[PDB]
RNA sequence: UUAGUGGGCCAUUUUUGGUAAGCAGAACUGGCGAUGCGGGAUGAACCGAACGUAGAGUUAAGGUGCCGGAAUACACGCUCAU
RNA sequence: GAUGCCCUGACGAGUAGGCAGGCGUGGAGGUCAGUGACGAAGCCUAGACCGUAAGGUCGGGUCGAACGGCCUCUAGUGCAG
RNA sequence: GGCAGUCAAGCGUUCAUAGCGACAUUGCUUUUUGAUUCUUCGAUGUCGGCUCUUCCUAUCAUACCGAAGCAGAAUUCGGUAAGCGUUGGAUUGUUCACCCACUAAUAGGGAACGUGAGCUGGGUUUAGACCGUCGUGAGACAGGUUAGUUUUACCCUACUGA
RNA sequence: AGGCAUUGCCGCGAAGCUACCAUCCGCUGGAUUAUGGCUGAACGCCUCUAAGUCAGAAUCCAUGCUAGAACGCGGUGAUUUCUUUGCUCCACACAAUAUAGAUGGAUACGAAUAAGGCGUCCUUGUGGCGUCGCUGAACCAUAGCAGGCUAGCAACGGUGCACUUGGCGGAAAGGCCUUGGGUGCUUGCUGGCGAAUUGCAAUGUCAUUUUGCGUGGGGAUAAAUCAUUUGUAUACGACUUAG
């Protein structure tokens, strides 16, 4: 319906909102996700840092420039969930591909701008109460990620910009939402009632 | 099947490719960690190899069979001219890593810095900085909201610095620029310090002194396209060796299909990059004292200059470091050196170091003598002194 | 045609690193401007604006030798000769509408005014 | 009356030799060879189904997070694996 | 046009192989009192039309002396190896 | 063939299991050799060494540990571990073997039984020759012996540099 | 004083190249494995483990070191007329261009979820009280020739455009907010006039790029390469120097 969707990554799991992303690309819709960083993956850490070892191990033994690279950012490990659910080959793919695009924290100018959340993706409504996961940007340091404090310096000052903004709105919803309480019992007021409003 | 006997692989895959350097002067990649506790103070330097020498000293290392005892050194003089600060650059840090925000020039650059802005200086109008050093017109508000910019934001402080390679014997005019951090103080405090000294000079003497281990960063000596034989180090194949002898006999087994990275092959020897770490200052030596190349136990006033001049270099008429052992690069190349990146607490480290002598005959044959006075005692007159 | 050939600084002002300088192929084709220049002052064209209009060069009939190769063999060695040809020339300086859009157009333009 | 053929090979079940074999040898049927098509990623032989050229509908076997057409369907449990 | 016309129902995989109906080439008998120096044949042509296809037909360019349709006869008659 | 389990009768002064382990029995491996004959007979260069890279772990050494029939010292059994090393020689074409010696240690293996347009050519394996046995003979011998041409890259990729 | 002897031969031999045959130099943090522990249930005891947690290897990841994406990015200097009036910016036309796909609005706390949001009160708290959720099925906007021309009423509010005031924003700030007056519009309410024939539908054309070209107004007044030259460089390019 909007014509980008930012989607705040945070508490969402990688692979459901990979699979989701995906589809949403494919049919022509522009995605932003934000807070790359705070994303889960269902497991315990050790087991994820484990199985992202593995993967390390993978390379063109004749030329380890030749791939696969084992890009380390939050982001990219993100990107790395979704490229493989899209056929990134083709035309078709790359084109999906370029209306997506991946951050840590929540850089201008989508700090300003409203951020959803995917429920079918989310940790809280998914995983059963009591079964462990890992937070990405954990597992990103452990693996050669440089900007973990960076971006919790940055996020941090982003968030007291945006709680001042926030009580600003609150007050000035409670001048609306006073002056729309005396609106009621009036006429037009009841009229409405009526009609549902 | 497994190799019959057992070696260890011949060359460090640390190093590669072993290609010609970007760049003939050497990139710091790292400078200290910055304590803002401290004065501010360049972390680096800029100098030209003049040569090697040769010191003597005592020892003074408990322990040793030469506890106390004399030890010939050799010693690399590097040709360390005062730099000259020129400008400021703030860096902030992203998630992408630190990013230039704004660099802020001195009004004034002398044509050796100018120089560094062209390919062809003499059919040059010579306009490099003309609009830019009317910004410092009027007050000059346009280079103080710059600075503003640089204390608000930035999270790193580097200055420009230059070389004043005209004062060297080289016969390059051109003077090489550099970005050198400042450590120490507020961020405030280094980009004041910085602007204090916008086309003021930095002695070598406020950088290093005498004792201080530093690293030397430079481009190795160039030696064009190498054989695998002394470009790996690996043996020579037998006498009887039909297609030549200084090869790899074997470049890999039938899979993997293809050359592998890891095997030995001809190509560039030689200008490289490299940081060597630990060198001891011996000396930080004076321009303007005639007797530089003295010590306290050889008070024969003399330079450090050897007779004849340093081979394919000259005087030495400046400043200058001198460092224990050999450092990467040829005389006459730009040389970067740092502090050191970590505090070192070996007994070798904290050496107090005290020179008894330094050899100071010619490098041109097998020079004989000290001074041209103590030749002239020895051979006595001669038929051209008549 | 250049592969395996040199690399140059002379190249760079055509944007390439493989440039030559074949002086049998140059004598020949300055041979042929000669004649055309002389040939357009005979038509009493302007020498001033006068380029290279046409340009072309064919592989004409091979000239035949031949080279003595290791064991008794013979190969060819032939030469590949060419034509040229040149010109020089003076430099020298219903709409379909349904009623439907009609009628748009009108209504459009009763409103204009 | 005349052509080609007279090297076969595979699967289920019965079965001999052999420690066994994608091994050797028989029995009955179905196949591949001679055969595309849907499925089993891929594959001579498995599953479905055998083929003039088109249109519409419905299905087989197999599927329906995303790659990928199709429920991030519904339901009861089980399982956490350095 | 009875080898025609038409009605009705069913069917259509295929190597080796068999048979059938066709297309094309050099030459022969017959015929169209056929085409042609006002341009035959050949060749070129991301121009057109017919045929499931073998192939056939037409336009444009080039060219210069012969050549085709149909009914039959006959073979040194069709190439990717 | 090689390596590893399970059971536990016994051994181990005493005591099944510190270390071992009979009778049995379950496996794994493809560095043995067989079995087979699917691929290649209009040819995939056929032993070994030399050179060089990389990989496996079933770990010889080195790191950190658990166990002991661990007082100490020495050693033995076991774990995480392949990060790092793992040699110089006498005889033999050798692979293998064997001995001398040094060493922290002289572990085992793979990569077309890695690697011949990389070498070498001692062996084997054409044609010359000798011997022994065999054969009436021509001749045979996975028996011994001696002499016996080792070709081409300028293409594509890969790699190294530019 | 020299030639020739395929560098005639011998001794010394500088420079250059070079040798464990020479000299120098070779970093320190974090997370773990095995293992040993802590707290501690299951199982009223016990238990290093189940939740949670400490120490810990030649391991791993950083630091450091090499390269720098030739389709990754930043900062900064100078940007040619003096004659085909070239360059640039701004405004305005006029052409073309071609779209990975406008068609009312991407509508901003953070944190938790075996818990929160909002309001309210006070002893300001891990506080008391009230209330909400059970999806955005919302909220905002939304009437007028794709939105005309006019007359009033009521408010002094809403909103567009250009211009001003002050401030804040460097993660990719390139936007957020604010002062003041001006000028439109107002469907908050009540009037008057217009609309036809696009013929019973046909996207029925309303957006957004990129570039050129012509007018007017501002602005600025260089370099690089070849050739020559150097040797810190080199097969050739390349590199580094000088003019
Ligand atoms: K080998
Ligand atoms: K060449
Ligand atoms: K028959
Ligand atoms: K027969
Ligand atoms: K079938
Ligand atoms: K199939
Ligand atoms: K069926
Ligand atoms: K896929
Ligand atoms: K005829
Ligand atoms: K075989
Ligand atoms: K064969
Ligand atoms: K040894
Ligand atoms: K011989
Ligand atoms: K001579
Ligand atoms: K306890
Ligand atoms: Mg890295
Ligand atoms: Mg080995
Ligand atoms: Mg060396
Ligand atoms: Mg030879
Ligand atoms: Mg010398
Ligand atoms: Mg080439
Ligand atoms: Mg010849
Ligand atoms: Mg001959
Ligand atoms: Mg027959
Ligand atoms: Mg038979
Ligand atoms: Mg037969
Ligand atoms: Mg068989
Ligand atoms: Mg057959
Ligand atoms: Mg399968
Ligand atoms: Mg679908
Ligand atoms: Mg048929
Ligand atoms: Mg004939
Ligand atoms: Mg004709
Ligand atoms: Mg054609
Ligand atoms: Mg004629
Ligand atoms: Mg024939
Ligand atoms: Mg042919
Ligand atoms: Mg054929
Ligand atoms: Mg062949
Ligand atoms: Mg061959
Ligand atoms: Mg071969
Ligand atoms: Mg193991
Ligand atoms: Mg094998
Ligand atoms: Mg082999
Ligand atoms: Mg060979
Ligand atoms: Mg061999
Ligand atoms: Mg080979
Ligand atoms: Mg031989
Ligand atoms: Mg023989
Ligand atoms: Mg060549
Ligand atoms: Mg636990
Ligand atoms: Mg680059």
């Amino acid at each position: 319906v909007e014509p980008v969707v930012v989607i705040d990554g945070k508490g969402h799991l990688v692979g459901r909102l990979a699979s989701v992303v995906a589809k949403q690309l494919l049919n022509g819709q522009k995605i932003v996700v934000v807070r790359a960083e705070e994303l889960n993956i269902s497991g315990e850490f050790f087991r994820n840092k484990l199985k992202y070892h593995d993967f390390l191990r993978k390379a063109t033994a004749f030329n380890k420039t030749r791939g696969p690279f084992h890009f380390r950012a939050p982001s990219r490990i993100f990107y790395k969930a979704l490229r493989g659910m899209v056929s990134h080959k083709t035309a078709r793919g790359k084109a999906a591909l370029e209306r997506l695009k991946v951050f840590e924290g929540i850089p201008p100018p989508y700090d300003k701008k409203k951020r959803v959340v995917v429920p079918q993706a989310l940790r809280v409504l998914r995983l059963k109460p009591g079964r462990k996961y890992t937070t990405l940007g954990k597992l990103s340091t452990s693996v050669g990620w440089k900007y973990e404090d960076v971006v919790a310096k940055l996020e941090a000052k982003r968030k007291v910009s945006s709680a001042e903004y926030y009580a600003k709105k609150r007050a000035f919803t409670k001048k609306v939402a006073s002056a729309n309480a005396t609106a009621a019992e009036s006429d037009v007021a009841k009229q409405l009632a009526a009609l549902g409003y | 099947s497994h190799r019959k006997y057992e070696a260890p692989r011949h060359g460090h895959l640390g190093f590669l490719p072993r290609k010609r350097a970007a760049s003939i002067r050497a990139r710091v990649k790292a400078f200290p960690k910055d304590d803002r506790s401290k004065p501010v103070a360049l972390t680096s330097f800029l100098g030209y190899k003049a040569g090697m020498t040769t010191i003597v000293r005592d020892l003074d290392r408990p322990g040793s069979k030469f506890h106390k005892r004399e030890v010939v050194e050799a010693v690399t003089v590097v040709d360390t001219p005062p730099v000259v600060v020129v400008g400021v650059v703030g860096y902030v840090e992203t998630p992408r890593g630190l990013r230039s925000l704004t660099t802020v020039w001195a009004e004034h650059l002398s044509d050796e810095v100018k120089r560094r802005f062209y390919k062809n200086w003499y059919k040059s109008k010579k306009k490099a900085f003309t609009k830019y050093s009317a910004k410092y017109a009027q007050d000059g508000a346009g280079i103080e909201r710059e600075l503003a910019r640089i204390k608000k934001y930035a999270s790193v402080v580097r200055v420009l610095v230059h070389t004043q390679i005209r004062k060297t014997p080289l016969a390059q005019k051109k003077a090489h620029l550099a970005e050198i951090q400042l450590n120490g103080g507020s961020i405030s405090e280094k980009v004041d310090w910085a602007r204090e000294h916008f086309e003021k000079t930095v002695a070598v003497d406020s950088v290093f002194e005498q004792n201080e281990m530093i690293d030397a960063i430079a481009v190795t000596k160039g030696h064009g396209f190498e054989g695998v034989t002394h470009r790996w180090g690996t043996k020579k194949l037998p006498r009887k060796t039909h297609r030549g002898l200084r090869k790899v006999a074997c470049i890999g087994a039938w899979h993997p299909a293809h050359v592998m990275w890891s095997v030995a092959r001809a190509g560039q020897r030689g200008y490289h990059s490299r940081t060597s770490i630990n060198h001891k200052i011996y000396r930080v030596g004076k321009g303007d004292d005639e007797a530089n190349g003295a010590t306290s136990f050889d008070r024969t006033k003399k330079t450090i200059t050897p007779m004849g001049g340093f081979v394919h270099y000259g005087e030495i008429k400046n400043d200058f470091i001198m460092v224990k052992g050999c450092i990467p690069g040829n005389r006459k190349r730009i040389v970067t050196l740092r502090k050191s990146l970590y505090t070192n607490t070996s007994r070798k480290a904290l050496e107090e170091v005290s020179l008894k002598w330094i050899d100071t005959a010619s490098k041109f044959g097998k020079g004989r003598f000290q001074t041209p006075a103590e030749k002239h005692a020895f051979m006595g007159t001669l038929k051209k002194d008549l | 045609f250049n592969s395996s050939i040199g690399r140059t600084a002379q190249g760079k002002e055509f944007g390439v690193t493989k440039a030559r300088w074949p002086a049998k192929s140059v004598k020949f084709v300055q041979g042929l401007l000669q004649n055309a220049a002389a040939n357009a002052e005979a038509k009493g064209l302007d020498a001033t604006k006068l380029y290279v209009s046409h340009i072309q060069v064919n592989q004409a009939p091979k000239q035949r030798r031949r080279t003595y190769r290791a064991h008794g063999r013979i190969n060819k060695y032939e030469s590949s000769p060419s034509h040229i040809e040149l010109v020089v020339t003076e430099k020298e300086e219903v709409v379909r509408l349904t009623s439907r859009q009609r009628g748009r157009i009108a209504a459009q333009k009763r409103i204009a005014a």
